[PDB]
């Protein structure tokens, strides 16, 4: 009832098989101690994943095709605080949940990413406006003249 | 092959493209602005891309690898039986001495010891085809009374050829030890005059399998099936399609499949649900005919190609279907896991990329097969149980791996290369665990043949350009398992070994020739030779040369990268593996 | 007819249900008084005749010629007479018995080999070399393809050749030694057809000496489109649909798309696009004229005279997509047949023919009978469907135009014009519909046309053989269905007319389509799973048992 996670760092994490069921890649590998490669994700991100599996291994989870329990699913405030982390390493959390097919953790992190992206100030959106290519500068001048009376 | 196709295609055009007044090759920076020497002039808008060392030939290269691995690894290696009509000497009957030797060589213990071995071993295949084996044991018993008769009833001739197809399938999964213990190695090589030192894996096990197929034919030719259509023709053709025969012979099996589909559509029977006023006889007939027709669609799909003019599958597993989903998921599970891959393959030859929404819907229903095969029963000792279990496990893993291959090729989603590496090793480890007794003939269905056909193609092909660590570790087990495939495949096995060799020498060909920049048009022999050989096999598929002989005795009339290209064209030639 | 309240309250000529201005005024069940108890007015003349279409496909076209019965557990295999049906008749047919047959098609049948292979003298290269190839014993697959190609034309040249040439070229007496039949005959009494089928089976076993399905060629389709010129697609419909399906598989394996030449091609290829579009047009003809449930797989996919053949047969494609249908063909659609009748009628009437150039005469006569059958069946589908006046005029008219196409072609080097299956089906439809109309709306000119075609069918020889006789019975029983109508008062429940004729016209289609039900043949394929399946009461049992409708299965 235990499998072994051998990451790109190769830190062998012998976790429970019920932990392994959430990773649907690894739950498929159960049909294939019980080692498997994760050649990209570091094992601290994996340890975050495992601790989430410790927390919500017993939790109940939606049909993952919903709207109400998919898009308007409320977050875990515990896993809000648990994922109040690096912006960068949060993307590695995202890539880990992608790479191991861990969908409710992917959505749970995803919604917190959606929190952090929204609500940003129009000050910086005015500022961080054409960081990427995004517009011809003629249109950039036209936008700045479009609000010219106040901007 | 070659275009620009680099990383981070930008959003808005620069001034140089507006001067340029053509299509916006909105790369970093352009293939056209670099062609005008104004590379940096198209760079100077905002966020000047990144390193100019991302291998920009590689996406074009994988787009043409789609062209290859469609038109070679199914079509070019298997589906071109380019033979002749003049250079093939005639055979008028020629089985009154040949198939009658199998009338001679067949023994009753040699029948029933195959029959009883294949009972729990293969008890899903014929159970998917016909059901009961004891009626078939009864037909082998009456067959020694139905052996050399005079009142050869047409129906009874179908029953006679039925067990030749059954014997074909029994050869197709029996290991060679029990084969030499039940049969005799030598009287075949006596009758052929060939070598006595030919334990059956050395070439003649599958030949005797094809001889049992041929003795099914020799009685089916006497059945007059073109004037006598019936379902057992299609059932035994399912049983023969389980063998390597559709790959070793595409064209004959195409016409036999054509007659089987005409046979089915003679009945004009579509729905498989026992309604209110239905006969229970007709009820069970429809229930059987369901799995019959979906296995028939599976046979339609595996031979599908340019030599397949008449199609059968007209339904979609997602999103003008005929009888789709009004059917109990028992062995149409075996069809639906194939039709899953079917809808993938209307985007292999065509470079039009499918919507990724569809591919992720496919990613959703992938796990439905993954945990509906877990929704079955389980028997450790009934070999058909773990047999069908490993078949469906292999099929969902195969379509999964090919799907992540498609993800990397068409759009390059996150970590999909490592998904390819992972599912490749999982499938190969499943083969390794079935290197055992009772499970060596889990490794004999042509699904593993066509799966390794893709794996040793693309892993070697990505080893060509990216000398990666995991691709090298997988390439070691590739070269090991390529030799360690079962002998039930035979000629295409050796063609696959030559294909592995030619792709390794194609890697060496990339190693010896630097890729020539010509603005953004890149040049290598790897480009042009693979441009040419696919078109060679298409010109073989352009069957005018087999019809130029049909319209009379008519005879028609039709640099650095010209030399080493045309040195590798015959150095490691494709003509070894056309046939 | 306008209904009751249309005649009572005097409203518009309204065959609505019940009316569009009487149901609204509170008279729904009061205005359904429009059409066991009895009735004998012409209310059936709208109420019935469309049921005839159900008869017209499934009994005349399917039931009389195409519906085929076998016996799987009793019929011997081909292990009995493996080569001897092929070898004895290959050893009997000599150089006179090859080329003297071939000179019938060389003089008389110019559109056929141009429709299939192009030239007959190009075929004479192979047939002359066949006497350097009959002696060959280790052929190639190509040479056997040529063998089965020319033995198909050897088959075809048997049938259409009259009996006077045929008794001279072929001797009667050594050949009945093989089968065991009567030597006393001359060939036309269902024996010229039998030796035709014997040579057909010779070419088919040469195809089994080919085993063509391994690597097929255009010799397959060029031989099948020659074999299909006779009633062999009606003598063996199960076999012919199978070989036609093999022609579909083979011809489309060669990836034939364009039918007009292109400039960037091989001239062999660009000329072969027309030189196989002719094969495609005859392939479409065999795809169309074998319209049956036993033929499920279709090929619709959509010089100056071979495409013109498939033009009028595609005008026929606008005709017989309503036989099984209860759908009315629209009057605009039935005029779209008629405005293309205007296209291809005078083009037929501009076709050149010379009584020595019988090649050109049969060249004419194919389209000359196709456009006339278009005329007759077009105004017949006016007449049965819409009950259009001046169409029984056109039925009796174009029936006698076909009488002119037949009676003036029994003569010297013209009787093989009366040996094609198109007249065999068309006169079948004439003697069907005229007998049926004489059952129900009894007129004397229709019975006179019945006597006309009775005399013509007696003039029609027994070269058609066993498929003739069932047609003979078609002339009998239907007229007795007239006598079945004349003896019983027509009954109903007030509107829905009931008759012994009506009950028997049901079981005509029901039992013959039950013979077309191959389900329990598939349960025979399941093997051990056993396949199990007033005057209106008793004279039905009389006329069904006496005039036994299952007698057309031989
Ligand atoms: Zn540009
Ligand atoms: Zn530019
Ligand atoms: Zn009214």
């Amino acid at each position: 009832s235990n499998v072994v996670l051998v990451s790109g760092e190769g830190e062998r994490f012998t976790v429970d098989k019920k932990i392994a069921e959430r990773s649907l890649l690894l739950k498929n590998y159960l049909n294939d101690e019980i080692v498997m490669p994760v050649p990209n994700v570091r094992s601290s991100v994996l340890q975050k994943v495992i601790e989430w599996a410790e927390h919500h291994r017993d939790s109940n989870f939606p049909d993952e095709d919903d709207d109400d329990s998919r898009k308007s699913a409320p977050v875990d405030s515990w896993d809000r605080e648990f994922l109040k982390v690096d912006q960068e390493m949060l993307y590695e959390i995202i890539l880990a949940a992608n790479y191991l097919n861990i969908k409710p953790l992917l959505d749970a992190g995803c919604k917190v990413v959606a929190e952090m992206i929204r609500g940003r100030s129009p000050e910086e959106i005015r500022r961080t406006f054409n960081i990427v290519n995004d517009f011809t500068p003629e249109e950039e001048a036209a936008i700045r003249r479009e609000n010219e009376w106040a901007e | 092959m070659f275009n620009r196709t680099t990383q981070l295609k930008s959003k808005h055009p620069c001034s140089v493209c507006t001067r340029r007044k053509v299509k916006c090759d909105r790369m970093i920076p352009c293939g056209n602005c670099r062609k005008r020497g104004q590379d940096s002039e198209c760079m100077k808008s905002t966020k000047l891309i990144t390193a100019s060392s991302s291998k920009e030939y590689l996406p074009d290269l994988l787009l043409f690898w789609q062209n290859y691995e469609y038109w070679i690894t199914n079509i070019g290696l298997y589906k071109t039986k380019q033979r002749d009509l003049t250079r093939t000497p005639a055979n008028l009957d020629t089985d009154t001495e040949e198939c009658m030797f199998w009338m001679n060589y067949l023994q009753k213990d040699q029948s029933f010891q195959l029959m009883n071995f294949a009972m729990e071993n293969l008890g899903a295949l014929y159970f998917g085809s016909i059901g009961d084996i004891s009626e078939l044991y009864l037909r082998v018993e009456q067959y020694w009374d139905r052996r050399a008769d005079k009142n050869h009833s047409v129906d009874g001739k179908y029953w006679d050829a039925l067990i030749w197809s059954v014997f074909t399938m029994c050869i197709y999964y029996m290991p060679v030890e029990k084969l030499a213990e039940i049969f005799s190695v030598y009287p075949l090589h006596e009758y052929l005059g060939s070598n006595k030192r030919l334990n059956w894996e050395d070439g003649m096990q599958l030949v005797m399998c094809q001889n049992f197929a041929r003795c099914s034919l020799f009685q089916l030719k006497q059945c007059d099936f073109m004037a006598h259509p019936d379902i057992r023709l299609v059932q035994a053709y399912l049983i023969l399609a389980t063998t390597t025969f559709p790959y070793d012979e595409p064209l004959l099996a195409n016409s036999l499949l054509t007659q089987c589909i005409h046979t089915f559509k003679n009945f004009h029977v579509d729905d498989f649900r026992p309604l209110l006023n239905d006969d229970p006889v007709e009820s069970i007939a429809k229930v059987t005919l369901g799995r019959i027709f979906y296995r028939l669609c599976g046979c339609d799909y595996l031979q599908s190609g340019p030599r397949k003019p008449i199609a059968l599958h007209t339904e979609v597993s997602s999103l003008n279907v005929d009888v789709y989903r009004e059917e109990n998921s028992t062995e149409v599970l075996y069809w639906k896991i194939i039709s899953l891959d079917r809808d993938l393959d209307q985007y292999l030859n065509k470079s039009s990329k499918p919507p990724l929404k569809t591919l992720d819907a496919i990613r959703r229903e992938l796990d439905i097969f993954q945990y509906k095969v877990d929704s079955l029963e389980e028997d450790f000792r009934s070999n058909n149980s773990r047999f069908q279990k490993f078949i469906a496990l292999f099929q969902i893993s195969t379509v999964s791996w090919k799907l992540f291959k498609m993800y990397l090729i068409y759009y390059d989603t996150a970590d999909s290369l490592l998904k390819v590496i992972h599912y490749s090793k999982v499938i190969i480890s499943l083969i390794v665990n079935n290197f055992h007794a009772k499970s060596e003939f889990f490794n004999r269905h042509p699904m593993v043949m066509q799966t390794i056909t893709r794996v040793v193609s693309f892993i070697s092909f990505y080893q060509i350009f990216v000398e990666s660590a995991a691709v090298k570790q997988l390439l070691v087990d590739l070269t090991e398992l390529t030799a360690n495939l079962p002998t039930i495949f035979g000629s295409k096995l050796d063609k696959l070994v030559y294909l592995t060799e030619r792709l390794s020498k194609l890697k060496l060909l990339w190693d010896k020739v630097q890729l020539l920049d010509s603005g953004d048009s890149f040049y290598h022999p790897v480009f042009k030779i693979l441009q040419n050989d696919i078109k060679i096999i298409e010109l073989k598929n352009d069957e005018m040369f087999s019809l130029i002989k049909g319209l009379g005795s008519l005879v028609p009339l039709n640099s650095d990268f010209r030399t080493i290209v045309e040195e590798f064209q015959s150095e490691y030639n494709i003509s070894d593996i056309l046939s």
